[PDB]
This record gives structure tokens, sequence and C-alpha cells, in this order.
């Protein structure tokens, strides 16, 4: 079974910064057939699906500008921002796509530094920042629905017991 | 009509 | 435009078993496989099940071989995925998402998640002997505990809210 390390689990960056991520494969991900690396970046922002970043170790999606570079071969892979922005604020997984069982690694958490937000903000415009301000909610009652989900699997064996009586 | 497997 | 919808996610005890849904459209069904990617509260992403465009081959990892049974109706544009014998460790946001059988790429597309909880904790066998007052303060006291863990995520939601408003308040 395939492992995949990410390294640093988490990282605290400031506007403008270049940011290094490292996935390393216990085994080679080097498809026997056409030697590409099947090796794939994921980008998540919370409440939402990953979204594929880069595949083949090296070749950008569509929409994803040229800050972002997967690189390396075999085992050792590194996701590099050369200059990170607010919406690159995430968490990235690498997977192994080569061979079963598809595996993944456990994350990179890209961090804004605190109190930096207006720098990481300073080109958004109204629109913009009312979007992004917008997205919080869905994120925020996804959370709570959580909290409900728990709370009700504590009440039931209480609730069973009662009734037993 | 003619199935395919997956490729990893 | 390619979407996936999950459903038929639910809060569950062990033991019981589920079936999910995943309504496809946008791309010809027939001609993809699909699979199922879960998301555990840890947030760790788990490979789940594969199965080709046709439905003859089937792949799982170890964790819910024999367990979990991924199918498709053609005709219908639906994945499926059952999940018997359903542990507390299942508890996750399911994401239906395609095989890239042409590319062979990853994965592009994903729906936008169903989740399963299945419940720990479940067994009651030691609270049969309380008092009905006393498993009444112990049922109560969950209420307290669960509106402050929300008014904590509310409390995290404000302040991440501020800055966004503090730059919208400077134009």
């Amino acid at each position: 079974d395939i492992e995949l390390t990410q390294s640093p689990s988490s990282l605290t960056v400031t506007a403008g910064e270049k940011v290094t991520m490292s996935c390393k494969s216990s085994q080679s991900l080097l498809n026997s057939g056409n030697q590409k690396n099947y090796l794939t970046w994921y980008q998540q922002k919370p409440g939402q699906p990953p979204k594929l970043l880069i595949y083949w170790a090296s070749t950008r999606e569509s929409g994803v500008p040229d800050r972002f570079t997967g690189s390396g071969s075999g085992r050792d892979f590194t996701l590099t921002i050369s200059s990170v922005q607010a919406e690159d604020l995430a968490v990235y997984y690498c997977q192994n796509d080569n061979s079963h069982p598809l595996t993944f690694g456990a994350g990179t958490k890209l961090e804004l530094k605190a109190g930096s937000d207006y720098e990481f903000l300073k080109s958004w415009t109204v629109e913009d920042l009312q979007k992004r301000l917008l997205a919080l909610d869905p994120m925020m009652e996804q959370e709570i629905e959580e909290i409900r989900q728990k709370y009700q699997c504590k009440r039931q064996p209480i609730l069973d017991a009662i009734e037993a009586k | 009509p003619y199935d395919v497997p997956d490729y990893a | 435009e390619v979407k996936l919808v999950e459903s038929g996610g639910d809060l569950v005890k062990p033991g019981g078993s589920l079936k999910l849904s995943c309504a496809a459209s946008g791309f010809t069904f027939s001609s993809y496989g699909m699979s199922w990617v879960r998301q555990t509260p840890d947030k760790r992403l788990e490979w789940v099940a594969t199965i080709s465009r046709g439905g003859s081959y089937t792949y799982y990892p170890d964790s819910v071989k024999g367990r979990f049974t991924i199918s498709r109706d053609n005709a219908k544009n639906t994945l499926y995925l059952q999940m018997s014998s359903l542990k507390s460790e299942d508890t996750a946001m399911y994401y239906c998402a395609r095989r890239e059988t042409y590319d062979e790429k990853g994965f592009a597309y994903w729906g936008q998640g169903t989740t399963v909880t299945v419940c720990s904790g479940s067994d009651y066998e030691f609270l049969k002997s309380w008092t009905v007052e006393d498993l009444q303060k112990r049922l109560l006291a969950l209420d307290p505990m669960m509106e402050q863990e929300i008014e904590e995520i509310r409390q995290k939601y404000q302040s991440k809210r501020q800055p966004i408003l503090d730059a919208i308040e400077a134009k």
C-alpha cells in the first residue's frame, strides 16, 4: 500500500511569500506504460470538494495560474507557489493515482499570518470582498450541523435507556 | 458493449 | 456542464446499513467509470470505491471490502454506494466523482458531498439501572454543552468576517 507523506502539516504565510510543499511517496508513481508520474495535486477550500490543481506531477489544470508549479519525479514531489495570494489559502493534497488502492497524503494547510488580512486583501474590490464575506456562511452552517449531529448521537443512548423503563 | 477496467 | 449530486446521507447506529446515490449530468455517463471518495472528520481523504464505465469491474480498499458495494444504473445516469456493517469509523463526507477513463489524470469532477454519521457511544446497557431522574439530568446537560459549541463556531466566524468587513468599510 502506497503511503504519501506531506510536509509540513501547516504553514503560516504572509502575502507575496513563496511557498514550498513536499509530497513524498513510499513507492514510485512512475507509470509502466507512459512513464509519467501519476501524481495529482488538489486544492481544497472549506465546505468545498477538493479541486484538481496539477496532474501528471507537473501539468497545470485549466484556470490555474502559473504561480503554481508541480515538480519532482518518482517518489519526491513538490508544489511551489511563487507568490501566495488570498485565493490560494487552502489545504493541498497529493494523490497516488497510479496503482490500487488509490491513496492520499494528509494535506498541507496554508493559513494567513494573524493580523495580515489587510495586505492579502489590499487589491480586492468590494465585489470580491462581499463574495468572500458571503462564502463564510455555508462553512459556518456546515460546521454547526456537525455539532447537531454529534449531539444527536450523544442523546440516543440516554433516550434508549429512558424508553427501556 | 465492451467494458474497460480501471487504469490503476 | 458536468454536475454530480450525492444524496442518501443520514445518521445511523453501528451495524446498520445505508445506500448513497449520485445523479450525473452534463456528460455521457456510460462512457466513464465512477468513484466514491470520503473525507473523515480529521479531514483525511480516503478512496473507497471505483467502478468501470460498464459496471463489470469493481475495486475497493481493504477497509470496506465485503461491506461496501458500488453499482451503477447506466440507463438512469446514477451511481450507487451500498454500505453495510457500518462502523463509527465510517463517519465522513462522502463524495461522488468521475473516473477519468480517457485523461487518466485523477479526479476533476466531484459532487457537493453527502454526510454519513455512524454514531459512537451508542451502547446504553450500563444506563438501564439509572433512575429516570438521573437520566434526565444527564440528558438535559447536553443542551448547554451543544449550545456552547455552536456559540464558539459563531464566535470563530465573527472573527473571520471582521477583517473582510474592515476592508469593505475602507472601500
